[PDB]
């Protein structure tokens, strides 16, 4: 892959 | 193995039959009350998440204690054991049942027990074989995406390509006049337009066919069981091979062996040895969970349908094209053959015991086990690649060694005093040890395929520093339990335990735990003459247990290297240190009732539990002004409360028919009681959840109201405020003060399952269902496929065509140039009901094997795993997740046909 | 296992009893006729050199084929097996006996066979323990060396220190006024003259105490043997620990395990599995064989006796002093604790078989074995050392993995045709495979003891390139033998074999071998009525066999990397290549006679053999003008011819006494027949030997005559020339034309041994002797200790004081300023007779264990190994060598007391 | 060790 798209939320549990 | 007043659920060998996965805990989803199992990938090298009676901590791990034949293992080592060797599996979900095993016995233990040879005068041979395929299980998410030209018209209208541009001006010379890229490479400058059309505005490229496939699965096994007058043996060999469902390769393949052996030497000593080995090959698809452009389910959803990864003949090409790129993007088979990877792991488990019975009564027992695994992996990056950033190649080798030793010695003495007062004492010692190690060495700069050893790379600025990691721990424990029993109807169990760990400081490492339990047989004393009821036992317990799963060096104030120049060394401060770190203490009250009617034909068990956790190990988040991310500490406490109940029956009618059923249910209610800094609540940043006093870890979101029909903006409810007409007040400006805790839960409260099984003269049909309700998930993929503000280069949902304009006014989807937030419209109901397996067998009749004494048994199967799910979650999988659905590996739907020749 | 007309020598379990060494072949020195075993170090991690019927080649290896339970191993893997598990050892020194095993079966095979459980109704337990010490065995070489002041006077007179200097002027301010060196170091500038006297002209420092010690040895074992109606088992665990006799550390320590298991499943199939494992720690003293200044036996002989390595209290210091040095020299304990080394090897051997008997007669047999070993070593160089060249430290890790798989499948069919014509057929398949691997990674530049991972070194010019090695091979073979037998007195064996190897080219890898043998029982047909004789069998054979032990890639013309800059790569020519490389074919004729008298009380066997080797693989020495060192080629041929004979008896008198004896002898005569380039003779440069047509590889030396009594020069005989008075002509100018082939041999012609054993009521005494005559060795240590020309700084022999001067004229030792040559006065007679073991046991009487059913056996031992040797070789060891005696590790003399409780 | 002393003969067999 390449050019990671953004505005993700982190995952706890 | 366990007490008589304990909470034990025993799973038989038929539920541990042929399952075409290496993850054995996924075969127990819905078979034990209270124990809930959820796996998060269809990866073959994936390990399930087990939780007994809810989550017990917030920082330390809530996994159980997996024990295979006395000595305790991990789930990756269990994955290399053949599941056809297992006789049963006992789950001990009590504080009186788990009182001779302790490292994280507050989470419950799982006792896997292996098969032993029966003592008939002629041995038994069994040859099993199987073959199946695996597919993706959901396709409905890509049923409402845009097509190619529809997406291009939507992009041209929204002003993504130009301010004054048409459809033909964009599609003609902007992103189809990019033969200028393919004309720079000698391998494909004469293939453009002839056999390779990377941009095709007339069809729709099937991106699911380019990223996921149908994968085969095989297994074979042969087992010899036998036993003479004193000795018994079970030998077995076999192999397993599972391929990855996704096109990015991730397989699993193991060759196994097993020899259990038991013998009685004389009238005074009995010895035994159960030892196994395996040679295993793993590989994982390490791009699922991250949002790259053309990978995973995010890539099957968001890639534009006017980009064609196939050639003119339908096969998958080596490269495709995205507009603006400066090199062609490699597809997954080409990226797999230009970046090789290979693992090889050798695992050996040696385990032995000796019982000595000197006098009548007491038996001494010594047991010792060694668990060694040597893993060795290799990775390449192949030279002379035209679509790479360099013509040079690289290599990287790694060697792992993990060695775990264990010793355990008990001395049991049982006796009676007059006729009906049978006591039993037991004292014992336990020592566990572990020492792992990682060594790594890489090289780069190769120019040929044949000359690629590590000692043949460049020697200047192309050198690098090796890798080295060391981990080790130890445990020492002294335990003792006493069972007192009256004639038939009263049993009282009492146990003390002292545990010492290497993970805590030298003044805080030792802790004392106890347990007291009782069982009362009401049927054999009071209601011994009855018409319908046939069994009734009441049982209760109370004990305290520890949990010590944090990490090996979490209490020192450490200083590490940090070099500045290449002439001297340099030290930095690594961790903060906590000298007062110790165990986490969980006290569980339990109270149950186990009935039985129609002499075996209705069994029912009802349980009740509390399970209070104090001195809870939280990896507490320090503020950023301290310079550290987090630090383990004993602060906080959290309660549970739950009921769980199971009931099984038999409702058959004739001599030929045999119909049975089973049902199983669990509900609990989490509650946090004390956090860490005098805080009332703590919201975890950009996760969507909150820890609050008196509630579970709920979700923490803003509430989405709708849109404004006069102007098109999104609308959110103001928390607390009510308008004069009773309606709730809305606002159109987003802020972090619009967020409130909503009444959902991250951990699902209600789990369960149920099974049916019918039979006939030979032909049998079993069906197992599992269900989880109360589960909600943030659908993070819908942030990308349902927004008109940013990321307009990707494929969108079909609903972004009725968006609010000045003409189209009566709609529901907002105006274009707005970014969405993470609020309650991305929170979805991920409550499902599955059909776990649908096995249909037919054992061949015994009259067929009459004269031949070479055979004497044959069975066939037709098994289907995960072929039906009912839910309302629109994201390829509701189980694959937990707090978010990211770019996920969906589970598999598998069709497997097998055969078994017992002779 | 072997034919009836073959040459088989079976060694029982009592000769494979407790031996306190890991090298098991040294327990067979003198027990087999023809097989000669010589080891070359007292190192615990040393492996013996076995040769059956002389040396068969000149380039390829002449080691036998070591087979432990069907699948073939190496002697390092055999060193990790407990020797108390071995039932017997058969040595098959024939061309008809070795016809189902082939990889180097022309050298003979050694079949080790493990113990199996007997089938009594009550099992057997056995607990063995032992403890002993090991010392150096020779001290006589340092009985005629100079003292301190005597050496100083000899040096001052010979003009080594000055042209005009006295004894006091040298000893006072030249090499005792070197407190100037010790005054530069903070650790010992205040210890000179107070507690540390490095130069002491009044005593003599015992340099044997500073370089060799007394080392302990322990072993323990516990074994459970058992067997029921169909099954049998032998389980065993134990450990072994041997310390190094030299002060430079080289130990051996292993923890072993073993489980042999056999079972009969039904009347149609019999299965079995014999599997073992080990965890082993090795270390080797890798300075013996090289001539460094203060190391080894060369260091105990040549170090001057006015250098003191001890302090004033008698303990060994950290450093000593040699004159002229710029840093203090570290002693062996300090050099051992400043350069740590640690190995850890995990070995597993898994091996299984299955026999199927479908019809009467034929049995099919399948067998498969895996042999895995993962070794992992670590080395350091510790920082902040004051006596080092740098204050920085280094580290180096290594990971080895060696995996060897094997499969073998036979199908035997035996039948009779009328009453007395029993045939037997056997066809079979064999596949052997091997794949090894080495990975290494180092780092340097550390400044602290605690911060020494590999990822914490410097990153500039202090980086380095990793290590990587790969080796692999394979073998495929199809064999078939047929035994025909008449009624009692005639057996005829005929066998064909096709062998294919991976070490030869694709047009030359396959070869066909055969064997025909016969046995005739003369006693059961002709002389069946006799008074004294009780057995007489005549047997003969002839077969051809192959040998393929060269190396894995010796036939390709290869090109390797050779980098010049750090920007591009560079290729060089690596080897020369030989496309026409194939096997080495040995045809052996054998003819024997085995008698027997007084019904068992005299056994005698006489053998005769030829063993012609054609197409012999020589690693031929190319001339230096080709640019290559050597290349493997099929050129040359060499014959043998030998007799070997053994005889054993029993000469006891009373009921209590039991006296037996055994004797064993072998002689052969090597002969080379064709060399390689049309050459008649080829002298190996600076080794002292020569290969010639019609002779063995003899020694090639000049002949030393004496000295010239008128002028003092050395004198050598002129070869061929005779003076007029019959005396031989001498000359005093050395040249290489004074060298001739002398009638000695590098390989000894005559080997043998003999054993005695007496017994009584319990008390037993066994004594074993081995001998080798005809062995000569060049004593290379006497080049250094007996010369007045060069190397005057070292200690010399005491005979260099009667050297020829103008006053002292009637002497035998030459003048001073002459260098000696390697001629016949450094060739010594290394023919010895040893006393290999002297075991004295006493089994306790059975009347002592009367009421207790817990015990029932006990034995004790008092064993002494190598306590007596008689020879006339003056070099610490005549066995430790072969063509030269360099700075050698002498063998050990060991005293071991043990105990065994069988119950 | 250090300062290897010389004039040794090589060892075949």
């Amino acid at each position: 892959g390449g050019a990671t798209t953004a505005t993700t939320t982190t995952s706890t549990s | 193995l366990s007490t008589v007043s304990g909470s034990v659920a025993k799973v038989s060998s038929e539920k541990l039959a042929e399952k075409p996965v290496a993850n054995i805990m996924d075969a127990l989803q819905g078979q034990v009350a209270g124990m809930q199992v959820m796996t998060t990938s269809g990866d073959p090298t994936a390990v399930a998440s087990v939780e007994i009676h809810g989550t017990g901590s917030l920082g330390a791990s809530s996994a159980p204690l997996y024990i295979v034949d006395g000595m305790q293992t991990s789930l990756d080592v269990v994955a290399t054991m053949n599941p056809n060797d297992f006789e049963s599996m006992s789950v001990l979900k009590d504080a009186s049942a788990t009182s001779i095993y302790g490292a994280r016995a507050a989470n419950g233990v799982v006792f896997i027990q292996t098969k032993k040879g029966k003592m008939s005068e002629r041995g038994r041979i069994t040859f099993n074989a199987s073959y199946g395929i695996s597919q993706i299980l959901n396709t409905k998410p890509l049923d409402n995406m845009m097509t190619g030209d529809e997406l291009l018209d939507f992009q041209v209208k929204a002003g993504f390509w130009g301010n004054n541009q048409t459809v033909q001006k964009v599609k003609d010379m902007i992103l189809a006049g990019a033969e200028d890229l393919y004309g720079n490479y000698d391998s494909l400058k004469d293939e453009y337009g002839k056999t390779l059309f990377p941009v095709d505005f007339n069809h729709d490229a099937d991106w699911l066919k380019a990223l996921f496939k149908t994968a085969p699965t095989s297994q074979g096994d042969i087992s010899f069981s036998g036993g003479s007058q004193g000795t018994s043996y079970y030998a077995s060999i076999g192999y397993f091979d599972q391929e990855g469902m996704a096109r990015e390769p991730a397989n699993f393949k193991r060759y196994s062996g097993r020899l259990n052996f038991e013998s009685r030497i004389n009238e005074w000593l009995k010895v035994g040895a159960n030892l196994s080995g395996a040679i295993a090959n793993r590989r994982s698809a390490d791009y699922f969970g991250k949002y790259y452009m053309g990978s995973g389910t995010f890539g099957v959803l968001t890639m534009p349908r006017y980009y064609n990864p196939f050639d003119v003949n339908g096969d998958l090409a080596d490269v495709y094209y995205m507009y603006g790129a400066t090199r062609p993007s490699m597809t997954e088979p080409y990226f797999a053959k230009m970046r090789p990877f290979s693992s090889e792991s050798h695992q050996a488990n040696v385990n032995g015991f000796a019982q000595i019975t000197p006098i009548k009564g007491l038996t001494l027992k010594a047991q010792a086990g060694v668990d060694i695994t040597n893993t060795r992996t290799s990775s390449k990056r192949m030279p002379n690649n035209p679509y790479d950033s360099t013509p040079l190649g690289e290599r990287r080798e790694r060697a792992y060694r993990d060695v775990s030793k264990s010793f355990t010695n008990t001395a049991e003495y049982k006796f009676s005093i007059d006729e009906k007062h049978d006591l039993t004492a037991l004292m014992g010692h336990e020592y566990i040890e572990y020492e792992g190690d990682v060594i790594g060495a890489s090289s780069k700069g190769f120019e040929s395929d044949k000359l690629m050893l590590l000692s043949q790379g460049k020697t200047g600025n192309s050198l690098s520093l090796p890798e080295h990691r060391v981990a080790e721990y130890a445990y020492l424990s002294f335990f003792s339990r006493f069972n007192y029993g009256f004639d038939k109807w009263m049993y009282i169990d009492f146990s003390v335990r002292n545990d010492q760990s290497s993970r805590f400081g030298s003044n805080n490492r030792s802790a004392w735990f106890y347990s007291v339990g009782g069982m009362f047989d009401i049927y054999n004393k009071f209601i011994q003459e009855s018409n319908w009821l046939s069994d009734l036992r009441l049982k209760m317990s109370y004990g305290t247990t520890g949990n010590s799963e944090i990490g090996n060096y979490n209490h020192q104030a450490l200083v590490t290297v940090n070099n500045y120049t290449e002439d001297a060394m340099g030290l930095s401060i690594s961790t903060a240190g906590n000298p007062d770190l110790s165990w986490e203490k969980q006290s569980q009250f339990n109270f149950g009732l186990a009935a039985g009617a129609f002499n075996n034909r209705l069994s029912a068990e009802v349980d009740f539990y509390v399970r209070t956790t104090n001195d809870m190990l939280i990896d507490v988040p320090m503020p950023y002004i301290s310079g550290f991310f987090s630090q383990y500490q004993n602060v906080g406490s959290m309660k549970n409360t739950g009921v769980d109940l199971s009931l099984k029956g038999t409702i058959y009618q004739n001599k030929d028919w045999n119909v049975y059923a089973s049902a199983n249910f669990n509900y609990n209610r989490q509650e946090i009681t004390k956090l860490f800094f005098g805080l009332n609540k703590y919201m975890l940043p950009n996760t969507g959840t909150i820890w609050e006093i008196g509630y579970p870890n709920s979700f923490y979101m803003a509430e989405y109201a709708g849109i404004d029909k006069k102007t098109g903006k999104q609308l959110w409810y103001v928390p607390g405020q009510v308008d004069a007409d009773g309606n709730k007040v809305t606002t159109s400006q987003y802020s972090a003060d619009l967020e409130t805790r909503i009444d959902k839960s991250v951990t699902p409260p209600i789990t369960g399952g149920f099974s049916l099984g019918a039979s006939w003269k030979g032909l049998s049909l079993d069906a197992d269902f599992a269900y989880i309700v109360g589960k909600w998930m943030i659908n993070n993929d819908r942030y990308f496929t349902e927004n008109g503000g940013g990321l307009m280069q990707l494929n969108k949902d079909k609903m972004l065509l009725n968006a609010w304009t000045e003409d189209n006014k009566e709609t529901d989807v907002p105006k274009l140039g707005q970014s969405p937030q993470f609020d309650t419209h991305l929170l979805e109901n991920a409550s499902f009901l599955r059909l776990k397996n649908l096995k249909l067998t037919y054992v061949l009749p015994n009259s067929l094997f009459a004269g031949q004494n070479v055979i004497g048994g044959a069975r066939v199967y037709l098994m289907a795993r995960n072929l039906l799910t009912v839910t309302k979650y629109k994201g390829f999988d509701p189980e694959a997740g937990g707090n978010v659905g990211k770019n996920q590996y969906p589970n598999s739907k598998q069709y497997v046909a097998g055969i078994q020749l017992s002779f």
